């Protein structure tokens, strides 16, 4: 029988701060052991302040960020431009994505921005809508690996919640060389999508390309 | 008589007589529409068309009277503006289908006869009316040039020349006196010549006309429909004044 | 939501009849005449083929074998009469002889048809069908029938009837010309004698038409071999026969 | 669909400064036999568009009969159909991805890899790949199959990163492409010595060169 | 008189050859308040005039975004100038979902076209009632466009539809070649249509409740100024 | 409507818990076939009728699923007598085959029949072999069933163009004789039938005891 | 008659599969009703077996898993004070960090909670779905619904769908006038059973030596469950009473 | 230009998706006593261990019917294939016999089967709701 | 006058007629176009009278006999969509038995169809009859030469020779005369060109007018194919 899922993978990673928030991921896409390409984002912005990821396979992801936008779209044409919030983008993926219950995608899904009162705020979602706020999660293939890096760092080490942008961003940036360091899946380049009062910010790093 | 009592109050009626008086009524809408005309040359086809002179505010370049349904058809009607732009459309789409299916451009006579059933189609039910447009559309194909004419009872007709709207009576006899002059047969720029006069002479009238002149030749656009150009337009329409 | 239904088209009026299937039957009085005679070992079904002079008589004909036992001929509009013998002959197979292995008895076969008919009048898309069929047949276990179907689905069963224009005179003609002892031969002679008064312009075997229900033709068959297959028992006269008749 | 019958190898493509170029071999094969020969794998849209196509064959004719289909479309009652409203290789990769993605969620898909290469009206340059699965990515080199394990690390030495597409002239990356079709016909058993080239160019047009052969061949050191 | 036994649907003529629904249907329009279309190279202007019910009540809105690049104003019946509102946002969302494309003018147009002439030929629906303008930017630059319930579309520098949209036509018409050349000053385009539609006020005077304003460019997406947004117009 | 599909699960779940010969001649046709019908190795009938009537002037003979030969050829029979006389006119070999090749691709093979049918009509006399999954060929001499092996040796060793009435009768005979002999599906007796142009069909039941 | 000609007139949206009116919904082509269905539509593969391709692609790297309940021990239990909820709440640790406490009782609605067990997907979508259909009971009757007609709610619910995949075990327990204090347990395999007292997950036989009588103080309930939960093993408590749930925590 | 049926399969389910037997307490759920079925039969399994050919019979007719549709757009054009779809249409919305089951003979005449039979034709074919005014409400869709 | 709402649908009056077939056989003579068909030993002709007094229109387009099959010709009284409409679904009825039953369509059994579908026009109250005369002509394998004809009431039937339109009774008492003479059903020739000839001469002599080359249209049936003649054709046929 047809096999129709695949494995492009990655790893992202998402942190949630006292008033941002931090969406970042590898862009090395591969196939196997080759490398379909070295720059490949898997961090969007989706509107209205949210950063989404789907991280697995690649085409049931931006399947996804498809639907969820159009789907933003129709919810600022039918409710006078209303801002969506997170809790209800996390309610529409959760709905979305169990839409396929018996046919799922092969993805897990990180989204982030700013809640009602500024916060930094940072949902995780199952491959079939359940989902949860966290502070802090990683996803791929390097998760096990960047996870304790961060654990040794930072106290969920000065507390998270008196880091500024710029030590978040190093943080995330020495964890990803590490882990490009240890796994082969992981190198090449990394983007970080940063949410605030302002909007969202991108920075681009490069990493190892063996 | 020309109002049937009794029986021209539902479409695809029979009246005692055998005359379906709807399509005769829509026949009557046909009548009152601009005049347009088409000449058959030796080898194409014109169509000259009566316009009014409308308000500045519209775009020059965007308002054609004159419709292309495929590379090589050319088409003209008179009556009702949304059942002409409706069976223009269905014309290309069916041209459209016959030249993916079959990779050759439709022959003019299994257009006429596609457009011809659509058009029959609508005096058939009571839930439907028949299309208000008389139309005259011609090409060029491997056989020659074509001109027909298309009614709204469904019957169509292959035509030396061709004259529909409230100016036809003149344009018609102008253009039997064309083919009587002309036994051996006709050019495309002295059709081009001709179909400005005939709209010239059906006109006289408020306050102005224009006259729009399409043409499709074998020897002048290789048998292709094109608008007649600035120098060729501004000759005819001399030679219609003089 | 208008286009999901449609009214009827036959309704009571108010002294309490169906308008349409009396305009029917009036249709049915205006066709030409058609009569049946029933006999102790035989039916006879009669008929004038009332035309253009240029067309074929044998092309068309206005009686049909429904089952190699049962014939039908009818009144009325010739359109609606081939429709339903059509219907009959697909339905003697789809409801009995693919089920029981059997042609129907004439009665149920008549039954079928007269349920077609009647399903016209209970409709709001089609009038009622403007025919009457005399129907005759033969069965094991019910001998020799005759049986008349009006345009309202209502069926009866006769020693002799007539239907069409001349059906008064004819029937006068019958119930002044039946016994009990009829023979087959008789009822031939008597239903040619009935057309006789009936009949304006030429009266041979061009213009009638006679089919008879009988014994079992075996040259019929088409194939031999098989002692129990029965043969046909319905059967059309040529026009010799009915000229040799008619001389005699 | 289902299973493959006919098929043809790999297709190969590159940026450079001014343009994109793309290239294909002519052969169909029908398992081991090499069948048909002949088989044109580069199909241009509009003057601005090129799709290479490998994989199954008669899906890749019904993907033929859709992009033409939608050249006849955009002209559907479009007066400036060929001057501003002519389509872009952004729309046609749009519409085939979403077409292979959408006949994956079917159960019943087209059994094709797809590269989408061009210059855009702004002049910028497109190079994209679908494929059965509907997995979609962008690189400045681009090849399917056996080409994506040659053609790949022959052409990244030439364009490695971005900053390298502005260095690069048509004639590096056209003697680079030449160099790794040679490299596939030494290497793959399904290969044909022929194939056809496409050069997409911001100033020149499209210009689409067939009949093209290997030449130069290392025959040479097998004596001994 | 003899009218009235002919008007009864949009499947009969009259012995004459006229369709008598479709002239209701057009006659609709003028039910309607005023509103203005113009453009020139470089930007295409809406100017509206809405009404409330009293003064208890909101005003009526008049103008509708269809994309970030095309909108449109209504005159007329108001469900519709919903329903062809609604068609036409979802025609411009599956244009860009399935081929990440704008969706022309031209092609908007058309369809609206196309959906419209459908109601005047078959039995059991009606015409639709409502005169539409239309405004985008797109490969081909700025466009007006004037759609008619018929089913007919024109493309015009600019027109006026409503209830006394005579004089502003007519203001619009005499000075052509002052706003045909307006490019780059979107004010002045404006200040223009402000203009023209004030030349079809009835004892009436232009307020920050009242009027609605709507601008699309090259680089200005479609954006619509109400209440103290047009204060400075006035 | 139609043949049911109910209790298919079910059946499931409780799950997992003959010679025929056609003959062609100079002016005509004939079919022949052996009269032992069995269940298993036991002989159930010593004279079976194999041979059957789609129309006074077509016959058949089958083999396979013995229920969905017969149904098969029932509605078939109903067809053709329908389609004669809607027509008026003698039915066609040709339109029979073409009736029960399209019923038989419709079901895709799941009707189990396989069929020899022989006939005369006014276009000539005509011999077809119909397989259940929807083909059909033509031949001058066919055979079929368990011991269609052997009757193909007697017709390949003994026919020719010019055949008479009474050779191709006998060839016919000697054809099911052997597979009667040799074959231990076949062997009680031989049941003929002969179509012949402008005469009436000749059934002799056990033309052979 | 002209909708039949557009049907007959003319490919590239048949190969988008847009001419259904159920993938434009799905895609929001058209607008959002795909976000107001009342019973939401679930795709399933257009294959002869959807149910062993499911068994097959969930039973096998990443962590693109499906995440399961936790089979820690839950209690519940009623007296003539009302009902009392208990669930060990010892959190799961993983490549994450949560950003508040872990809630594994579903709160329904201000009267209603459920239990999680089995597929956490399913028994939180199915619970919100029920405290919907719940709202819209109560809007229509003008009467707070009875825990026998939710619990049958989700039985049917479940039962539709028995054997296609669904994986979930939960109990409702809540308090109304007329019939008192009331626990339902319902599963994915379409059981749905009254009771008195539930103890499911790891360690329940040791939770099931609940010193039960139905005159037991709220404090002495409280004191039991949270014992009962002890033995079986921090302890998550809910009081629920005609006027609602109320969180104790401990 | 089919000929074997294709895409038979189901793509979405739901517990609403028979809008005739939904239940009037929770309209999002169907109604089983009205069903009639037996009580016992969930949707899902209609969705496994189905006969294979099952689909292809149901199907037949009409896939043979819309492939000579095809083939008449094809070669005649739009008109024609409309036509044949507005006459089919006409007959079937003006016929209703709730007290029959067997189809017209116009019906027969349309579809050029006046003269043939299958096993359809020979083999056509409670408690709650098997009445006329289901019918009725079927039919009108009130 | 229907007086009621026979004005518009087939229903019974209560005379017991249907008055729309009734004028749909009085549409039937709209074009005032007369049609002859006879029968050889051998073939089938057919011949109808054209009419275009219009000096725009072209003559080559103007026809009203139509080829349906291979073997089966039809010629059309009544207007021109009907007949062309007609035509086409007689085209299809033809192809489909062609594949359904493996042989050619006989012409009386195409005859038949045809009625049958008049059959429901004139029964369903939604649908009209279509006001046209239909005369279909062949060689049929089995009976020769043959010519049936239809009308709008459904009713078929065979003729050994016709004539429809506004004069067809002196044509139709000017074949019955020769018959008498001849004592046969057709004509006794072995070249189609004679039958044509014949036919021809009967036309003139019936309507009492002569006609040229351009005035007439013949179509004939062989058992091989049936083709319609041209101008050419036609003028050599009359000088004779």
């Amino acid at each position: 029988q047809f096999n129709p899922y695949g494995d492009n993978g990655g790893t992202i990673l998402g942190i949630a701060g006292e008033d941002f928030a931090v969406l970042a991921g590898d862009t090395r896409n591969i196939t196997d052991y080759s490398i379909n390409s070295r720059y490949e984002p898997k961090v969007f912005d989706c509107g209205d302040n949210i950063v989404m990821s789907a991280n697995g396979f690649a085409a049931d992801g931006d399947a996804l960020v498809k639907r969820f936008k159009n789907s933003v779209k129709w919810y600022h044409f039918d409710h006078n431009d209303k801002k969506l919030s997170i809790n209800s983008a996390a309610r529409n993926i959760q709905h979305l994505l169990y839409g396929k219950r018996f046919f799922p995608y092969y993805v897990h899904t990180i989204i982030a921005g700013l809640d009602e009162d500024g916060k930094g705020a940072v949902y995780s979602f199952d491959p079939v809508g359940s989902y949860e706020r966290e502070q802090c999660r990683a996803g791929g293939a390097a998760a096990s690996l960047i996870m304790p890096f961060l654990d040794n760092q930072v106290n969920f080490k000065k507390p998270l919640k008196y880091l500024s942008v710029e030590e978040v961003i190093k943080l995330v940036r020495d964890s990803f060389t590490s882990a490009t360091e240890r796994h082969i899946q992981v190198g090449d380049g990394l983007e970080i999508l940063i949410v605030t009062k302002d909007g969202v910010r991108k920075e681009f790093y490069e990493l190892k390309r063996d | 008589t020309s109002i049937g009592t009794g029986y021209d109050l539902s479409n695809s009626v029979f009246s005692p007589d055998g005359r379906n008086f709807q399509v005769e009524y829509a026949v009557k809408a046909v009548e009152n529409g601009t005049t347009s005309i088409g000449i058959k040359c030796n080898d194409g086809v014109v169509f000259a068309v009566e316009k009014l002179i409308t308000s500045k505010l519209l775009v020059p370049q965007k308002n054609v009277k004159i419709q292309v349904v495929d590379r090589h058809i050319g088409c003209v009607y008179s009556g009702l503006i949304p059942d002409g732009r409706h069976l223009v459309n269905r014309g290309r789409e069916e041209a459209a289908s016959f030249k993916k299916l079959y990779k050759t451009p439709i022959p003019i006579p299994a257009f006429a006869d596609r457009l011809g059933q659509y058009v029959q189609a609508h005096t058939l039910y009571n839930s439907v009316r028949p299309f208000g447009v008389s139309t005259i559309f011609g090409g060029v194909d491997k056989n020659g040039a074509h001109l027909y004419m298309l009614e709204p009872s469904g019957s169509y007709w292959g035509y030396k020349g061709a004259a529909t709207g409230k100016g036809r009576q003149s344009a018609k006899a102008e253009l039997e006196k064309l083919v009587d002059h002309h036994p051996e047969g006709l050019s495309a720029r002295e059709a081009v010549k001709q179909a400005a006069k005939i709209i010239y002479l059906a006109h006289e009238k408020e306050k102005d006309f224009e006259l729009e002149i399409s043409w499709c030749s074998l020897s002048e656009t290789n048998g292709l429909h094109k608008f007649v150009k600035g120098d060729l337009l501004q000759e005819a329409i001399d030679f219609a004044q003089k | 939501m208008t286009d999901r239904y449609s009214f009827s088209l036959t309704t009571f009026s108010p002294s309490g009849k169906l308008g349409q299937i009396d305009y029917a039957l009036t249709a049915v009085k205006q066709g030409v005449t058609s009569l049946g005679i029933k006999a102790t070992n035989g039916v006879v079904i009669a008929t004038e083929k009332k035309s253009s002079p240029l067309a074929m008589s044998e092309t068309l004909s206005k009686v049909s074998l429904l089952t190699p036992d049962i014939g039908a001929v009818y009144s009325g509009m010739g359109p609606d009469y081939r429709v339903l013998v059509d219907k009959s002959r697909k339905v003697a197979h789809t409801s009995y002889k693919r089920i029981y292995g059997e042609y129907p008895p004439t009665k149920l076969l008549v039954s079928e048809v007269a349920k077609i008919m009647q399903e016209a009048t209970q409709s709001g898309g089609v009038r009622p069908f403007g025919v009457s069929l005399l129907i005759a047949g033969h069965d094991e276990f019910n001998g020799f029938s005759l049986y008349q179907v009006d345009p309202s689905g209502s069926y009866f069963p006769w020693k002799a009837t007539a239907i069409g224009k001349g059906s008064v005179a004819a029937k006068t003609f019958l119930e002044k010309r039946w016994n009990d002892e009829l023979e087959l031969e008789d009822a031939i002679h008597i239903a040619l004698l009935t057309l006789k008064e009936s009949v304006e312009g030429e009266f041979n075997g061009d213009t009638i038409e006679l089919a008879i229900i009988g014994d079992e033709n075996p040259d019929l068959l088409g194939y031999t071999g098989i002692p129990t297959d029965k043969g046909p028992r319905f059967r059309k006269l040529t026009s010799q026969e009915i000229n040799d008749r008619l001389e005699a | 669909t289902q299973q493959p019958i006919v098929t043809g190898t790999s297709v190969i493509s590159m940026k450079y400064d001014n343009g994109v170029i793309i290239a294909a071999d002519n052969l169909g094969s029908y398992g081991s036999l090499l069948r048909f020969n002949g088989v044109e794998r580069l199909i241009p849209v509009g003057d601005n568009t090129v799709v290479g196509i490998s994989g199954d064959i008669s899906d890749m004719q019904h993907i033929e009969r859709l992009l033409k289909d939608l050249v006849t479309e955009n002209a559907y009652d479009n007066p400036l159909a060929d001057a501003e409203e002519a389509l872009e290789p952004s729309y046609i990769f749009e519409y085939l991805a979403t077409v292979m993605y959408q006949r994956r969620s079917k159960m019943n898909p087209l059994w094709n890899a797809i590269i989408v290469a061009g210059v855009q009206s702004n002049g910028d340059q497109f190079l994209r790949y679908v494929n059965l699965l509907g997995v979609t990515y962008s690189s400045p080199t681009l090849a399917t199959g056996f080409g994506a394990h040659m053609a790949n690390p022959l052409l990244r030495k030439v364009v490695d990163r971005e900053s390298d597409i502005p260095k690069t002239t048509v004639q590096v990356a056209e003697e680079a492409i030449v160099n790794a079709m040679r490299v596939l016909y030494y290497r793959d058993a399904r290969s044909s010595r022929n194939f056809s080239l496409a050069i997409i160019d911001k100033n020149t047009g499209l210009t689409f060169k067939k009949n093209l052969q290997v030449e130069n061949m290392k025959w040479d050191f097998a004596k001994d | 008189m003899f009218r009235n036994n002919y008007d009864g649907d949009t499947v009969t003529f009259s012995p004459t050859g006229r369709l008598f629904q479709v002239e209701y249907a057009l006659e609709a329009i003028k039910q309607g308040s005023v509103t203005v279309g113009l453009r020139s190279n470089t930007h295409a202007v809406l100017v509206a005039l809405k009404r409330n019910a009293d003064e208890l009540s909101s005003y009526q809105k008049k103008i509708i975004k269809c994309d970030e690049h095309m909108g449109l104003s209504l005159a007329g019946l108001a469900p519709d100038a919903r329903v062809l509102s609604n068609y036409l946002r979802q025609q411009c969302n599956y244009s860009s979902l399935v081929f990440n494309r704008k969706l022309a003018v031209e092609r908007a147009g058309h369809l609206l076209c196309d959906k419209a002439q459908k109601n005047t030929q078959s039995y059991g629906g009606r015409p639709y009632g409502v005169g539409l303008l239309i405004i985008g930017y797109d490969k081909s630059g700025a466009h007006l466009l004037e759609f008619q319930p018929s089913g007919n579309v024109t493309e015009l520098y600019g027109t006026a539809i409503g209830a006394r949209s005579q004089g502003a036509k007519t203001y619009l018409e005499r000075t052509l070649d002052t706003f045909i050349k307006i490019d780059g000053n979107p004010d002045e385009l404006i200040k223009a249509g402000v203009e023209a539609i004030s030349q079809s006020l009835r004892d009436e005077s232009l307020t920050v409740d009242n009027l609605s304003i709507a601008i699309v460019g090259k680089d200005t997406p479609f954006t619509i100024y109400d209440g103290e947004a047009v204060a400075k117009y006035i | 409507a139609g043949l049911s599909f109910d209790n298919y699960q079910r059946n499931n779940f409780l799950a997992e818990n003959t010679t025929i010969v056609g003959v062609k001649f100079n002016n005509g046709v004939v079919i022949a076939a052996d009269t032992r019908s069995t269940q298993g190795p036991i002989v159930a009938d010593k004279n079976c009728a194999k041979l059957h009537r789609i129309s006074p002037k077509i016959w058949c003979a089958g083999a396979g699923t013995a229920a969905d030969t017969e149904a098969v050829t029932q509605l078939i029979g109903s067809n053709i007598e329908l389609h004669s006389l809607y027509t008026s006119r003698e039915p066609r070999v040709v339109s029979a085959l073409q009736m029960l090749k399209q019923h038989l691709f419709k079901y895709q093979g799941h009707i189990g029949a396989y069929l020899i049918v022989a006939g005369v009509d006014p276009t000539g006399s005509h011999l077809f072999s119909i397989h259940a999954h929807g083909s059909t060929d033509v031949g001058y001499y066919l055979s079929l069933g368990s011991g269609s092996l052997a009757a193909m040796a007697v017709l390949e060793s003994h026919w020719k163009q010019d055949l008479t009435k009474e050779e191709a009768i006998k060839l016919a005979s000697d054809a099911i004789q052997a597979g009667i002999w040799n074959d231990l599906g076949s062997g009680s007796n031989v049941d003929v039938c002969v179509m012949e142009i402008g005469k009436d069909a000749e059934y002799l039941r056990n033309y052979l005891t | 008659m002209q909708a039949i000609a557009d049907s007959f007139s003319v490919r590239l949206v048949k190969e988008l599969q847009y001419d259904n009116e159920q993938n434009l919904e799905s895609d929001f082509v058209t607008g959002a009703s795909q976000f107001q269905r009342l019973a939401p539509s679930l795709t399933v593969p257009p294959i002869a077996s959807p149910q062993q391709f499911l068994r097959a692609h969930t039973d096998d790297n990443p962590d693109c898993k499906i995440k399961i309940a936790h089979g820690t021990t839950t209690l519940a239990f009623r007296f003539q004070g009302g009902i009392i909820v208990a669930v060990d709440s010892r959190a799961t640790a993983g490549n994450w960090v949560a950003s508040q406490t872990v809630k594994k009782v579903i709160e329904i609605n201000p009267f209603l909670l459920g239990t999680m067990a089995g597929g956490a997907a399913d028994c939180q979508f199915w619970e919100t779905w029920l405290g919907s259909q719940c709202r819209l009971h109560e809007l229509r009757e003008k009467e707070r619904i009875s825990v026998a007609a939710a619990s049958k709610i989700l039985s049917n619910l479940v039962y539709q769908y028995k054997g296609a995949g669904l994986s979930m075990g939960t109990m409702i327990c809540g308090y109304t006038r007329k019939e008192g204090p009331t626990i339902y347990y319902v599963d994915s395999d379409g059981t749905r059973l009254k009771g008195d007292i539930f103890c499911v997950g790891s360690g329940q036989t040791f939770a099931y030596g609940v010193n039960y009588k139905w005159d037991l103080s709220v404090e002495d309930a409280l004191y039991l469950g949270k014992r009962s939960i002890l033995a079986a093993a921090s302890v998550n408590l809910y009081h629920v009473t005609e006027d609602g749930w109320i969180y104790h925590g401990n | 230009m089919n000929i074997v049926p294709q895409d038979t399969f189901k793509s979405q389910v739901s517990t609403d998706q028979d809008k005739s037997v939904l239940s009037s307490a929770v309209p999002s759920l169907p109604d089983t006593l009205r069903q009639q079925e037996g009580g016992a039969v969930p949707l899902s399994t209609q969705l496994n261990d189905r006969h294979p050919l099952e689909s292809t019979l149901k199907n037949w007719e009409t896939t043979q019917r819309q492939r000579q549709m095809e083939q008449y757009r094809q070669i005649f054009g739009i008109a024609e294939p409309m036509k044949r779809t507005m006459e089919m249409e006409i007959v079937n919305r003006t016929d209703f016999n709730p007290l029959s089951t067997n189809g017209s003979i116009h019906r027969d005449i349309l579809l050029n089967k006046e003269c043939s039979i299958d096993w359809e034709d020979v083999y056509p074919g409670t408690m709650v709701g098997d009445d006329v005014h289901s019918k009725i409400e079927k039919q009108l869709g009130i | 006058s229907a007086a009621g709402y026979d004005r518009h649908i087939t229903i019974f009056s209560p005379e017991g007629r249907l008055y729309q077939v009734e004028y749909a056989f009085k549409a039937t003579n709209q074009t005032n176009i007369n049609s002859l068909a006879v029968r050889g030993k051998d073939c089938t002709v057919v011949i109808s009278q054209k009419k275009v007094p219009d000096k725009l229109l072209d003559p080559t387009t103007v026809s009203y006999i139509f080829c349906i099959s291979r073997t089966i010709g039809m010629v059309v009284n009544g207007p021109i969509p009907d007949a062309r409409n007609a035509a086409l679904r007689a085209k299809a009825e033809a192809a489909e038995f062609r594949y359904k039953y493996g042989y050619d369509m006989p012409c009386d059994v195409l005859a038949k169809r045809m009625a049958n579908l008049s059959q429901i026009y004139t029964q369903r109250a939604y649908m009209r009859p279509l006001g046209v005369i239909l005369t279909f002509v062949s060689v049929d394998e089995e009976l020769g030469p043959s010519i049936y004809k239809t009308d709008p009431a459904g009713y078929y039937v065979g003729y050994k020779a016709t004539a429809t339109g506004p004069k067809q009774q002196e044509i139709t008492t000017n074949l019955e005369n020769h018959f008498k003479k001849s004592k046969i059903d057709h004509i006794n020739e072995e070249s189609w060109e004679k039958v044509v000839e014949f036919a021809i001469t009967h036309m003139i002599d019936a309507l009492g007018t002569e006609f040229s080359k351009n005035d007439l249209e013949v179509g004939v049936a062989t058992k091989d194919k049936f083709f319609t003649l041209s101008a050419e054709n036609i003028e050599e046929r009359l000088v004779a």
